[PDB]
């Protein structure tokens, strides 16, 4: 039964509001660059 | 739906939709930047969606 | 009629060539955007000298002082004449200078650090 | 090498890099056409691969 399971199981955080959740990864961007300038004039909540 | 049909395979070439306007107009310089404000605004993802 | 030419050390686009300490010119830069900015002047005609930024930053604007750091402070001071680098577009740069069509698309994405046993069967 | 990280997730915009010039330059309006040549004959796809 337990060989089962295993077999069953492996035949199934991976996104940004899943990192926005997560406060204790840190996370961080390039200092002068688009992607800080996005993230700061962006609008979306995320 | 129906969905009687699939896409296979990966893209030959990589394009974008352009708005277009004839030469001389006064439209083409302000139209780049309108563009330019609705991707900052995050506007044409939602229109997308 | 030369170009100067603005680039940053960002693989796989520009970097140096192996014992680069002998290398010199623009022969001691290799890489895609030194390619491209080779077919570049070719089908102009115009002559480049590949240069890097002191500074080493892409480029952005501080907002209190208006000040242009990076290629994007090079080109609209002067120091410079042309940008074949890993520059990406926005609304802020294209309201200082003037952009080409994309050569390249991409996306923002995110990095993170990443064998049956003999005698699994006991597992 | 040496493969010691991962991508995680999709892509969350999408942009492009873009040749630059100042305001003005006579060198702007042929790079464009140096573009659009080299995009139609597929070099920056041989140059990618």
């Amino acid at each position: 039964a337990n060989l089962a399971a295993f077999l069953t199981v492996e035949r199934m955080i991976e996104s940004a509001e899943d990192l926005s959740k997560q406060t204790e990864i840190a996370y961080g961007t390039l200092d002068s660059g688009s992607t800080k300038e996005f993230f700061r004039r962006s609008k979306i909540a995320v | 739906k129906p969905c009687d049909t699939m896409k296979v395979g990966g893209n030959l070439d990589s394009k974008g939709y352009g708005i277009a306007t004839p030469k001389g107009s006064s439209l083409g310089t302000p139209v780049n930047l309108a563009v330019l404000k609705l991707s900052e605004q995050g506007v044409l993802d939602k229109l997308k969606n | 009629k030369t170009v100067v030419v603005t680039t940053i050390l960002e693989s796989p686009y520009v970097m140096m060539k192996k014992n680069h300490e002998m290398l010199e010119g623009n022969e001691r830069y290799e890489g895609y955007c030194v390619d491209l900015a080779a077919e570049i002047a070719k089908h102009c005609g115009f002559k480049y000298k590949l240069t890097i930024v002191g500074d080493g930053k892409y480029g952005a604007r501080d907002a209190d002082t208006k000040i242009w750091n990076g290629m994007v402070g090079e080109l609209v001071y002067g120091k410079a004449d042309i940008a074949i680098a890993p520059l990406t577009i926005t609304l802020v740069r294209e309201e200082v200078i003037d952009f080409s069509k994309p050569f390249m698309s991409l996306g923002i994405s995110i990095m993170i650090k990443k064998k049956p046993g003999v005698f699994s069967f006991l597992d």
